[PDB]
């Protein structure tokens, strides 16, 4: 958190669009869908998403599963 | 009930 | 509540509200660069290609809640994600075209999904993490 | 039935029909086609009544208006001007933006 | 004398009361009109014969009907005198 | 105790407790029977600015 991923959060917080409002029902959702594109494209074309970002996170969240779900475990041996 | 065996 | 501690750089909340409340078309917090990851692994792929969930599984989506929750940022979230407003308005229109190779259909439907996922991950945070509210003042007559 | 069951039993009972029964009995039978009664009755109400329906122009109308038109003026959005959030929501009708639609 | 005519009171008073006069009479017709509920001599075979002729005359104005009339006295005064109520309101 | 005292640093009170389903009020509703008033025009008279 205080390492790779705030890294990357800071440097994608400034790929991200400065502002970005919700169209009204009227542009229609098919419009709506092709705004959001080209206002997250950078987004949506960074290279490093997935293999780093979103792996990154996978690791963090499995973490904390593993906290929980031991915990349970331990519960059910105590009882 | 505080449990002492646990540092409480 | 000791992860939240690691969460101190003032990037993740970011600067305060032009209208002394909360952002709303800005984005310059967490959950709305969330708000632009979810719109990526919401994105339908080849039939013979690998999605996010068969890559990373449940175990992103709790980081990224986790840190949303942490933050504080759930409720803003809700209201604010684009992936949301998009099925919302889907939903209105019953509109099914084709953008940016992207089914429109298709895509509302996974959208539906992470929903579903988000809101049962972060209901079950808020339950586990289980006072004073700002307030503000009246108008005030110029007189006194 | 039981307005005159009742009457029955009490000049049965104290050789006189109830003090009540004439007039209401009466009005049993004047309001048996109620508006009807009452439209030729609010013929000397019809001033006053006319004036106070007809400022509900200023209020009903607008007040019934269509989902499409409801989205159009973005109704109950907090979000929809963000530079306004701190601002009283009013007007001058207060008690009207709220008055029940169905009353 | 419009400035004693309390007109802000009465309307708030009556208002009120009207409230209270709809509540009973709404019950009364749910009861009325479940024979279940229903005062038993609206049922009654034996008086259903009266009842025509009582009904028929109204309100222009028997041999069973006689001995019950202090039964019907005690039994009917809720729905006559809310009827008065209604009346007087 | 070692090894609990060391668990314990990660711990904290899970407050929950056990109550009824449903829990009737110590004194219930009491049957209030009905009686016939007239309209008076002045039970309002004592509130804010009254005219007798």
């Amino acid at each position: 958190l205080q390492g790779t991923i705030l890294q990357y959060v800071k440097t994608l917080m400034e790929v991200m669009p400065k502002i970005c409002r919700l169209p009204r029902h009227e542009y229609g959702s098919p419009g709506i869908l092709e705004f959001f594109h080209h206002q997250l494209k950078d987004i949506v074309e960074y290279a490093e998403l997935k293999t780093v970002c979103f792996q990154n996170l996978r690791e963090v969240g499995n973490a904390i599963l593993f906290c929980l779900l031991i915990e349970q475990s331990l519960s059910l041996e105590e009882v | 009930r505080s449990m002492s065996t646990f540092g409480k | 509540t000791r992860i939240r501690s690691f969460l101190d750089d003032p990037i993740w909340r970011g600067p305060l509200p032009s209208n002394g409340v909360m952002h709303v078309d800005e984005c310059v917090e967490f959950h709305r660069l969330w708000s632009a990851m979810q719109f990526v692994y919401c994105i339908p792929v080849g039939t013979h290609e690998f999605t996010v969930e068969q890559c990373f599984g449940d175990g992103l989506h709790w980081a990224g809640c986790m840190i949303i929750v942490l933050l504080g940022q759930q409720r803003r979230f809700a209201v604010l994600d684009f992936c949301y407003h998009l099925l919302k308005v889907q939903k209105h229109d019953g509109k099914d075209e084709i953008i940016k190779n992207v089914p429109l259909k298709k895509m509302v439907e996974r959208i539906r999904k992470f929903q579903i996922l988000n809101d049962e991950i972060i209901t079950i945070l808020d339950k586990y993490l289980k006072e004073h509210v700002r307030c503000f003042q009246p108008p005030i007559h110029q007189s006194l | 039935a039981i307005i005159g069951l009742y009457n029955y039993a009490h000049e049965m009972t104290h050789g006189a029909s109830d003090r009540e029964y004439p007039r209401l009995g009466q009005m049993i039978v004047d309001y048996e086609n109620p508006l009807k009664k009452m439209m030729e009755e609010f013929v000397p109400h019809s001033k006053s009544l006319s004036d106070a329906l007809i400022s509900l122009q200023m209020v009903y109308p607008r007040r019934n208006l269509s989902a499409d038109q409801w989205r159009n003026a973005q109704l109950l959005s907090l979000i929809s001007a963000p530079s306004t959030m701190l601002n009283p929501a009013q007007s001058d009708t207060m008690p009207c933006e709220y008055l029940s639609l169905d009353a | 004398q419009p400035s004693q005519q309390k007109l802000a009171e009465k309307l708030t008073i009556l208002n009120d009361r009207g409230v209270g006069m709809l509540t009973r009479l709404y019950n009364i017709k749910k009861a009325c009109g479940d024979p279940k509920a229903k005062p038993s001599y609206l049922i009654d075979k034996n008086l259903e014969s009266a009842v025509k002729f009582i009904v028929r005359k109204f309100p222009a104005v028997l041999a069973q009907l006689q001995k019950e009339k202090s039964e019907i006295l005690k039994n009917l005064a809720l729905y006559y005198f809310t009827f008065v109520d209604v009346m007087e309101f | 105790k070692v090894a609990r005292r060391e668990i314990g640093i990660l711990t904290t009170n899970k407050n929950t407790s056990r109550t009824h389903k449903i829990i009737a009020p110590a004194n219930l509703e009491r049957p209030v029977r009905y009686i016939r008033k007239p309209i008076d025009y002045t039970i309002l008279d004592d509130i804010g600015h009254g005219v007798k």
